[PDB]
């Protein structure tokens, strides 16, 4: 390994003067990133190291978006990239590091100018050094000390994120003499001959980046082969309700026959039969290798589906498809959330409700909250939403009861109107297959589908921003013990894709399990960790979980947003390891 | 090599995976082919050679 | 194509003689080799290397001996044998030498 | 067998030490100096040792 | 890490699917390949890879 550690390995594009720099940057390989905070120096010294090599070494300008923040564990990839020569042979320069590509820096690069003109002294100049700048001779100048020497002029506060006119003319500087100018400044070497020229350099104040949403994952159909199979081992049934299904799931159950079950129902996005697949995964996750879901319009391929191997089938015109979760990049054009509107919280006396409601008043303004649930007492949450400018009416309301939900709605001001609902609503009712009842599937069902249908109807006509379905991967992954909460929140995604489909926003987040520093998953038994971690599900903070809901809300559609080991997956996969069905397409 | 002019070797179109692969009729003997010294085939889908 | 200009750590041999006035006693000469021989050694500093130890006590080799020689002749332009450390075991001798 | 110890340097060999050791060699072999009359050397050809 | 002799390491452009697989193909990395010439199973293989 001969590449500058910064600059990693160079690719240059066949047919094209595109050049990639690829490097792993770790806090490990780089020490001088305090915390794994990259100082804008770095990025500076390796985009002139790269267009050493591309003869043009005189930055024409560059401007960081951001910083990098190396992660503690591993080595994060950055790739910088030098476009083709326009105009003066100046090359479009950027950087990305990652989880979907985040820039950090851009601009352009020019080659080296005849004329070095020296700028007046704008200030006294001070000698800058720096204890443990180690192998400076590996940089023309090393990052820790063009980092402190530019902190004399932008500021300690201020990351110094502008450059222009960037010329270098040493290499290997241990210490410098710091001479401002009106905009830039000039670094000379203690021998008194100039090194390096900033024509300008700006600073900005620091801005926290937000929690990365790489965790947003689709339900995709992927093709899959059908197998020539007329006869298989499957029991035949036409499922037609969630009631229905659940009856005869308790009637096979009860059945000491060990033949598989061949559940056919309708069109999965169908609300009825997306209950039904919700029940049927969870039966399945409760009794691996023994049921099996179809969603067929010719069942004649049933056998061959049972052949298939994949428990979850639909299949159209003789291709079938499977559900798979499949990561999405984040969305950038977002519709802005209105300030001077309202945004009415369903179940926001609840811990989650209270989390989205002081998350929202932070990160999005919302100056006016309307939060509904069946208690509808909370002093304390009223108290801190009003200190941090939020005016917020608490309301005891059933938000599947069309009066009371209608009395809320119109409790909302005119002059505020309704732009963004957020339906949190839900009620834990864990239960087996083998014990489960209509009555307390009705019980799951009412304050997650039945409140979720009315919101939608209720405002159908009102100018809505966003409409978040709080569901939970329960209903997709399946879940043991949850087979009701599995179809509540399967009905939610369909009705939320339903409401899509009807021209009006809709965003249902099958969120994983949070995490335990949350405070929010105390209800979650040892074997549901256990279960969680072999299938690599880890828990999800409440500041990530918030982002990856602003970020399904730029979105849009069903999303599930879950914390996954990704290397722990694959290797799973490499080692023939239990790799669910849905998590196939991740490994 | 180095830095010399990039050179094209080959070029086509890739396919995703197909659904159902039809077995033509032979159209001559089946031969069993053997490399002597074949060393790491593991690590490719089948050895070059 | 030719790398950049190497950044002198220091100010040159012009500068400094223009620095090491005749008028200036033993104390030039005293600091600069105290600092050759910390950075030869990797000290810290040029403080952690004393002059009242002889430079064998310092832990010195003729490895070390030609190198901080050659350190040394290049920093001041004058030709020096590859012995002195024998010669003069004290940096104060090594100062009054030069 | 002897260590010379000190020397110039750590790997500087002392006079000293050889003309002990060969004492006690010929010593131990209870000869005298004129008895043998043919020797090896090391012959390294370093210029010091 | 030593991936696929026939692949490298592979690099996706930012903003975009395109992918690019490079490495250095040596007769030692490869002694199969006769004479430094390349059978082109073994580029059948590696767009497989």
């Amino acid at each position: 390994s001969a590449g500058d550690p910064l600059l990693g390995t160079v690719v240059s594009t066949p047919g094209s003067d595109r050049l990639t720099a690829v490097a792993q940057w770790s806090r490990r390989a780089q020490p001088w990133a305090v915390d794994g905070l990259v100082p804008n120096a770095a990025l500076v010294e390796a985009a002139i190291r790269l267009g050493d090599l591309a003869g043009t070494p005189v930055v024409g300008e560059l401007v960081v978006d951001a910083p990098v923040v190396l992660p503690r564990r591993g080595s994060r990839e950055v790739q910088l990239i030098v476009g083709e020569p326009g105009e003066q042979r100046r090359r479009p320069i950027e950087v990305f590091s990652r989880e979907p590509w985040t820039r950090h820096a851009h601009g352009t690069l020019a080659p080296a100018a005849a004329a070095v003109p020296e700028p007046a002294a704008a200030g006294d100049a001070t000698d800058v050094t720096v204890a443990g700048l180690r192998d400076a001779d590996r940089y023309g100048i090393h990052p820790a000390l063009l980092d402190a020497a530019v902190r004399t002029v932008v500021g300690d506060d201020l990351l110094p994120s502008v450059w222009t006119g960037v010329s270098l003319l040493a290499s290997g500087a241990t210490a410098v003499t710091v001479t401002p100018t009106a905009t830039g400044l000039r670094l000379t070497d203690p021998a008194g001959q100039p090194v390096l020229t900033v024509e300008s350099v700006r600073g900005t104040p620091f801005v926290a980046e937000q929690g990365t949403t790489d965790a947003l994952f689709r339900v995709d159909w992927p093709e899959i082969p059908l197998p020539t199979a007329e006869t298989a081992d499957f029991l035949p049934y036409e499922a037609t309700s969630a009631e229905a299904t659940l009856s005869a799931l308790q009637a096979w159950l009860a059945d000491p026959a060990e033949t598989r079950l061949a559940v056919v129902t309708g069109d999965c996005t169908e609300p009825g039969a997306a209950a039904i697949w919700g029940l049927v995964r969870s039966a399945q996750s409760e009794h691996p290798g023994r049921i099996v879901l179809a969603d067929l319009d010719d069942p004649a391929v049933l056998p061959a589906v049972v052949a298939s191997g994949e428990p979850q089938v639909r299949v159209r015109n003789g291709v079938a498809s499977v559900p798979r979760l499949t990561r999405v990049t984040p969305r950038q054009d977002a519709r802005p959330l209105d300030p001077e509107g309202t945004v009415l919280i369903t179940g926001g006396t609840g811990t989650l409700g209270a989390l989205t409601a002081r998350h929202l008043v932070t990160a999005h303004g919302v100056r006016h909250l309307v939060l509904v649930s069946r208690r509808g007492e909370a002093p304390e949450l009223q108290e801190e939403l009003t200190a941090l400018g939020a005016s917020v009416a608490i309301a005891a309301c059933d938000v599947a009861d069309r009066a009371q939900l209608e009395a809320v709605l119109r409790a909302i001001p005119a002059e505020h109107p309704l732009t963004a609902v957020i339906h949190t609503a839900g009620v834990l009712d864990d239960g087996v297959v083998t014990e489960l009842t209509p009555d307390r599937l009705a019980t799951v069902r009412r304050p997650k589908v039945d409140a979720a249908r009315l919101l939608d109807e209720l405002t159908r006509e009102a100018d809505l921003a966003a409409f978040v379905l709080f569901s939970s991967a329960a209903g997709v992954l399946g879940n043991p013990g949850q087979a009701g909460y599995a179809a509540a929140n399967a009905e939610l995604d369909a009705l939320a894709r339903q409401r899509n489909s009807l021209d009006l926003p809709a965003v249902s987040i099958a969120w994983g399990y949070w995490a335990t520093v949350s405070g929010m998953t105390e209800h979650l038994g040892d074997a549901d960790l256990r279960r969680n971690q072999r299938i690599g599900m880890s828990g999800l903070p409440a500041d990530e979980g918030m982002a990856l809901l602003d970020a399904a809300i730029a979105t849009g559609g069903t999303l599930v947003a879950a914390k996954f080991d990704v290397a722990a997956l694959r290797a799973t996969a490499k080692a023939g390891g239990p790799v669910p069905p849905l998590l196939r397409g991740l490994a | 090599e180095a830095d010399e002019p990039w050179t094209r070797h080959a070029h086509g179109t890739l396919a995703p995976a197909a659904a159902a692969v039809p077995e033509p009729a032979a159209a001559g003997d089946a031969t069993d082919v053997t490399v002597a010294g074949l060393r790491d085939a593991d690590r490719y889908g089948i050895h070059p050679a | 194509p030719l790398p950049r200009r190497a950044a002198a750590k220091t100010a040159s041999l012009t500068e400094r003689l223009a620095g090491l006035a005749e008028t200036e006693q033993a104390a030039a000469l005293l600091d600069l080799v105290r600092r050759h021989a910390a950075e030869v050694l990797g000290h810290s500093g040029a403080e952690s290397v004393h002059s009242g130890r002889t430079f064998k006590d310092a832990g010195f080799d003729s490895l070390t001996a030609v190198e901080l020689r050659n350190r040394l002749a290049a920093a001041t332009g004058l030709t020096l044998s590859p012995a002195m450390i024998f010669d003069y075991p004290k940096p104060p001798a090594l100062a009054d030498h030069l | 067998v002897n260590q010379d110890g000190a020397s110039n340097g750590l790997t500087a060999p002392n006079g000293l030490s050889q003309q002990r050791v060969i004492r006690r060699a010929l010593a131990a072999a209870g000869l005298a100096p004129s008895d043998v009359d043919v020797v090896e050397a090391h012959g390294t050809g370093t210029t010091l040792g």
